[PDB]
């Protein structure tokens, strides 16, 4: 919201400077994005009168005879250029901002243009360049510099938050400043009214949309340019002057956050009817675009006989036909409160955002229409010579605001502050509340205009900011937390250790978007995604991640194509989406592997992964093994499910070459699994002082037999007295059964109390010979010291 | 084929030492109450280990601390401000000196918790070490009171033992603290009272000692109008109850089969 | 003394909006450009693990977590909740459509705005050293009044950082949770307590700290980028 | 006596006073993640050990040791590491070890030390034959450590 210093200064005279106003509004709750200085106007620009406008035969141009102190001519191509108005005349020599070259007397179509008359764009006060700036013909004595009546302005760019619609009027702002203790000057609205009937009625067929709707009557209007001071103010606030009555309606509005519109009575017929629009009903709006209305749209309409016609798009934009122009002699003045939701819908439904809507979306003072009518009527009287009736047409009976219970003690308590009651109650009054009662709890009712004041705590913020957030002390709380809150952070902590142990292990972590490309489900061969975007950033980002790994793969590609790294060990932890939201951890290997970069031997691929992993779980203290189970997105030859502590949690494997194909990369190795990881509690095993019993013997087994089944079997029968059971040599070839294989197993035993006799050994190992040979196995080796 | 259960490249899995875990949970617990952890030197002066803590020469209160006396030439034992300190050298019998240490180098209010290795000339059995760890607490400032000491311990206990836990305070004597006290915690799955450590309101003569040392160092007094509470809590004992370790001698032992048993814990 | 808990990234409108005093077709929802999700057969579990219904979306802020938490626990408590959060916005250099927030919530008897300021003062002291100071200005959030934006002063930058928003948790929020509680058959727990929450955006802060010129990097996968942070502690 | 908790803004000189302690804990923790096993060793040293492991003599001595083997103060962490490998080769005949100790050591001033230790076959596929071990295995684990601490690392002659 453009807030022009000099304009605000009219309501709050004592303002020190644009900058202390910036900091002042800051404490009030209003941040200023920029502070700009705006109307630099050079010596060369003088005020002048158009005595005559003379078409130049053969051209679309006019010769302007100007009284500019002396008489001069200029040529202008401007539509509005015409006699009886004042213009801004840039004389030869003038350095204008918006043209860079200088201004001289040049010759145009037969006539020496002694400078030129300016557009708002040319002068530098507005964006408009389609016409001459037009002033009252008498605004200044002919020849005087514009500077003298058009000083530079500074204008702050304030953001006004939705809870403060009253702040969408400068007088709104002033009230706040007033509460800080600055003097306020409310504009006096001098009306010389006349007792007589309004030559038109009012029929509001939709109180839903217009819970309050007033019309004022002004007649005998002398439509003309606005005075300089209003043109200046309006231009500073980002609006462009049109004339007299239109300008006054914009000026009020900007003043008291109360959009309003003057309809020319010519077009109004018997009356104004504020109603819903009939389907397909049409309307050419102000901005000059032909539109087609929706039944949900609330229109300001007129009627004549059995004729009903839209006049404007209520609370958004007026119609083009009834807009007030030079030949208008009387108007109906619309000043209302509209249904915020309806206006909102209409506005979006039509691709319109206006100062008028917006204020109606955010909300307007439900009892401000009448005060507003008066201010406008008054101005219209002052600037357009309006005669105006005493009576308004009025529809709607809005209730005043209710009182709110308020306790200075709660206020001080809620804030931590120590403001004296008396000070609290006074601030509340400066902001315009009524405060009844004697305490401890007060009856305090807000001004209708503070939409944001409903609750007692609303009132406290009110004393807080007026008093200063800086006047709030600093402090720290002490309390014994309630029991249900104990160790409530266990989960979060668990996951952080995971991450941290992971960095220590050698894994690099990476964050991936939670989105997924729906096409990817086919690509990486996943079941479809269940959650979809009713409004994605783009089709590639239109669903929700069902797996962490696709993103891992896609990100390896992405920096092979960039930094050609030779190897990677990534890990991601993210939320994934399917049935329920669950936490996942995915890892990724790739490339040469690890060893001596100058030598040749390397560890890599699947068992490198599985190696890093069984190490991870070594550290988490969890049991770990992987079995045989295909996964659509893996190798049918390198495919395993992960089994931590005996229950399935995800998969380990090497990417599917057919996918490695489609995505154009070497063999990648990955894993993915569900968090949280199973916890295993300490079962501290007091060791054994007494010595251990070592012996080795291998097992001859068919080729397809998974290492698991054997290890499992050797173990489960090995006995209640086993220690290190581990594998130390995989041999395959002669002299074994036409393609079998033997597994070299290191065994160790031990007993807590006593010591291990050769009897209990050789026995219990032959007890393993039992379920081993009695399954189809047998020993390549036996009893090797 | 590629036997997928076939053990993978056996990489090394690391682990932390039982005491480290216990020390950690301890500091973690206290740092959530706003205690910050600092350490002190294991080789100390008698002035810091004894005199500044109101434990004087040939006083019958020194018998609570069977002390190792050290000898040796050319050994800079640096004080609170890094200044070269003199005095008869020993091994810390408790971490307590660290709080005289800290108080000289900083100013109130503060909360600190100090872990450390500590030494005593004692016979190594199953529930006793000659070398073990303590965790100190010190909270000094205006207004600090014994209610806050109890509050801390209550908080300690809640976190180590759950809601079913409660704390017991009994008067007891330490020269560096009066009112002094021993505290025990009630541990539900044991139906047992654990004597955990000693504590109290830091002694007037301690504050005096530090402010005196301060002057010698040219610093301003900082402990004339503040109160404080300290506590000393032995860690092996607590680790034993927690991880179920039957024998303190294990901690200093080097038995991998022992250490390895703690890789899991968190 | 804040403990950290997390919440779900896929939320209901009730938790993301209604329970935080952000109502339908209210001009306050425009502070949150929202992703709406569709999809059949998806159990979105509530505070007590109960199956929750409601129009699904992506968290626009972590704030729902505090309605969440308050239903499942009782005052007094201190919590801090991190999370991934989503917004329909145009990915430039100082803006993401997906970024992280860190929430705070301290509720209990006696809790006051002095304690909110105290917390932030403490935050600032630790992230920026003693030469640092904090600035509080009134600002509007529907789930908090008095509400406020806070900025920190960072010496080696001679700059005011707008860090996050905060305030005293709104009476209608407490009301909402105690209401939900009843539906779940639980007892009221927030009739006579006050609270303060804050919301603090993390990428912004990480950028100032690690000197990262472009937010887009965080979600990028560039090892040459990630690797640069192995050292840090 | 009631229960209670204190509230106060700590004095400035106390800020980040825990940096050092924290630094050392990460070291330990990154170390466990790396693959190192930690071990606590007595601070005492056997005076005869200075000859054995070929160290300059110990400067701090016990006016009253537990015993002559425990009569001086640790000048190095590693002797104790070695002596502890022996001690459980003689007990549990492990095939390999990667230990680390952090302890205070005593000489001129008290200083904090970190010592590590490798040994045995090394790492690979326990059923295959190729192995990485000995010196470059160590140096490998180490330059990785420093990779993570973000510190430059090399060793000379
Ligand atoms: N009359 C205003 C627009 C307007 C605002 C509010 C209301 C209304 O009916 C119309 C204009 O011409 O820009
Ligand atoms: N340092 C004392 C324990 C202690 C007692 C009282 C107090 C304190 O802070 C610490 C000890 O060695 O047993
Ligand atoms: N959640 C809010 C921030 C916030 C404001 C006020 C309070 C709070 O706890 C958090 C956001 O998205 O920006």
């Amino acid at each position: 919201m453009r807030v022009p210093f000099s304009w605000l200064k009219a309501y709050v005279p004592e303002l020190e400077s644009p900058e202390v106003l910036e900091e002042r509004l800051a404490g009030l709750g209003f941040e200023t994005d920029r502070i700009e200085r705006v109307f630099p106007i050079p010596r060369g620009v003088v005020f002048a009168r158009v005595l005559e406008a003379h078409p130049i035969p053969g051209t679309r141009l006019k010769r302007l005879v100007l009284d500019a102190g002396r008489t001069v001519e200029v040529v202008s191509g401007a539509e509005n250029a015409r006699k009886g108005i004042g213009v801004a005349l840039a004389l030869p020599g003038t350095e204008l901002p918006g043209l860079g070259q200088k201004v001289g007397e040049r010759v145009i179509q037969g006539v020496r243009s002694f400078g030129m008359a300016l557009s708002p764009r040319e002068l530098g006060v507005g964006e408009y360049g389609g016409g001459l700036l037009e002033f009252p013909e008498d605004a200044l004595p002919p020849g005087t510099p514009l500077s003298e009546a058009w000083p530079e302005e500074v204008v702050l760019d304030l953001e006004v938050t939705p809870n403060r619609p009253d702040a969408l009027g400068l007088l709104g702002l002033a009230r706040d400043l007033h509460a800080l203790g600055y003097a306020l000057v409310e504009p006096e609205a001098a009306l010389k009214a006349e007792a007589l009937p309004l030559p038109f009625a009012l029929k509001v067929e939709d109180p839903e949309g217009a819970p309050h709707f007033t019309l004022g009557y002004a007649f005998g209007l002398r439509v003309a340019p606005s005075p300089l001071w209003m043109q200046r103010a309006l231009f500073a606030a980002g609006m462009r002057p049109i004339n007299n009555v239109v300008d006054v309606t914009n000026y009020v509005m900007l003043e008291r956050a109360q959009p309003m519109h003057a309809f020319d009575l010519r077009f109004v017929g018997e009356g104004i009817a504020v109603r819903r629009a009939r389907e397909g009903e049409r309307l050419k709006t102000l901005d000059g675009v032909e539109r087609t209305l929706h039944p949900e749209d609330l229109v300001i309409a007129g009627w004549r006989g059995e004729e009903s016609f839209p006049l404007g798009l209520a609370g958004v934009m007026g119609g083009a036909e009834s807009e007030v122009r030079e030949d208008t002699e009387a108007i109906a003045l619309e000043v209302a409160c509209f249904d915020p939701v309806s206006i909102r819908k209409t506005a979006r439904r039509h691709g319109l955002r206006t100062e008028a809507s917006h204020r109606f979306e955010r909300g307007v003072d439900p009892l401000g229409q009448v005060p507003a009518q008066r201010r406008a009527l008054s101005l219209l009287q002052a600037l357009a010579g309006a005669r105006v009736a005493e009576a308004l047409l009025e529809a709607g009976s809005p209730k005043p605001p209710e009182a709110i219970p308020f306790r200075p003690e709660y206020a001080n308590r809620l804030l931590g502050t120590s403001y004296p009651e008396a000070e609290q109650i006074a601030i509340l009054k400066r902001l315009g509340c009524r405060v009844e009662g004697e305490g401890p709890t007060y009856r305090v009712t807000p001004p209708s205009h503070r939409l944001d004041l409903r609750l007692e705590e609303d009132l406290v913020e009110e004393v807080a900011r007026i008093q200063g957030y800086e006047t709030i002390p600093l402090a720290l709380p002490a309390f014994f937390p309630a029991p249900d809150n104990r160790g409530v952070e266990a989960p979060y902590r668990k996951e952080q250790r995971l991450r941290e142990v992971l960095s220590g292990l050698g894994f690099q972590e990476v964050y991936t978007y939670s989105f997924m490309d729906p096409e990817d489900a086919r690509r990486f061969r996943l079941d479809p995604p269940r959650l979809l975007l009713l409004n994605p950033l783009a089709p590639e980002k239109a669903a929700l991640r069902t797996h962490l790994f696709p993103g891992l793969v896609r990100v390896l590609k992405e920096n092979l194509d960039l930094d050609r790294p030779e190897r990677a060990l990534l890990f991601e932890v993210g939320r994934v989406f399917r049935e329920r939201e669950e936490t996942h951890l995915a890892g990724l290997l790739f490339g040469e592997g690890v060893g001596l970069p100058w030598a040749k031997e390397r560890l890599s691929g699947y068992f490198l992964l599985k190696g890093y992993l069984e190490a991870l779980f070594a550290r988490l203290g969890l049991a770990f093994r992987v079995e045989a189970q295909a996964f659509p997105f893996l190798h049918p030859g390198v495919s395993g499910r992960v089994l931590v502590e005996g229950e399935e949690v995800g998969f380990l494997g090497a990417l599917h070459p057919e996918i490695a194909q489609e995505l154009e990369l070497p063999p990648v190795h990955l894993f993915e699994l569900r968090l949280p990881l199973p916890d295993k509690p300490l079962a501290f095993q007091d060791p054994s002082r007494h010595p251990a019993a070592f012996r080795d013997l291998a097992v001859v087994v068919p080729a397809p037999t998974p290492y698991g089944e054997v290890e499992a079997l050797v173990r489960e029968a090995a006995g209640p007295y086993l220690e290190s059971l581990a594998l130390f040599d995989l041999y395959q070839g002669p002299p074994l059964p036409e393609g079998h294989k033997s597994l070299a197993f290191h065994l160790r035993f031990r007993h807590p109390k006593r010591t291990l006799r050769d009897e209990e050994v050789e026995e219990a190992v032959s007890r393993v010979a039992e379920a081993l040979r009695a399954r189809g196995f047998g020993l390549r080796g036996l009893d090797t010291p | 084929r590629v036997d997928v259960s076939l053990p993978g490249a056996s990489l090394f899995s690391g682990g932390l030492h039982p005491i480290t875990l216990m020390e950690r949970e301890l500091v973690e617990i206290f740092r959530a109450l706003g205690y910050q952890a600092v350490e002190g030197p294991e080789v100390e002066s008698e002035f810091f280990n004894f005199d500044a803590l109101n434990i004087p020469e040939h006083h019958p209160a020194r018998d609570m601390w069977d002390t190792f006396w050290l000898t040796g030439e050319g050994f800079r034992l640096e004080g609170p401000l890094g200044e070269e300190v003199e005095g008869r050298l020993l091994l810390r019998t408790h971490t307590s000196p660290m709080q005289v240490r800290y108080m000289v180098a900083h100013t109130p209010p503060f909360r600190i918790v100090v872990p450390g290795r500590v030494f005593r000339f004692e016979q190594t059995d199953a529930t006793h070490e000659a070398v073990f760890h303590q965790l100190e607490g010190l909270v000094v400032g205006e207004g600090i009171a014994m209610a806050h000491l109890k509050g801390a311990i209550y908080e300690l206990a809640q976190a180590l033992f759950g809601p079913d836990s409660k704390v017991r305070f009994q008067p007891v004597y330490f020269p560096f603290v009066e009112p002094g006290a021993q505290f025990a915690v009630w541990w539900p799955e044991g139906g047992k009272w654990l004597e955990l450590g000693g504590a109290g309101m830091v002694h007037p003569k301690v504050f005096q000692a530090v402010d005196a040392y301060r002057e010698r160092l040219g610093l301003p007094p900082a402990y004339r109008g503040v109160t404080g509470f300290a506590f000393g809590l032995g860690v092996e004992r607590l680790a034993m109850l927690r991880y179920g370790i039957p024998d303190i001698r294990y901690f200093f032992g080097g038995r991998l089969k022992f250490l390895e048993q703690f890789k899991g814990v968190l």
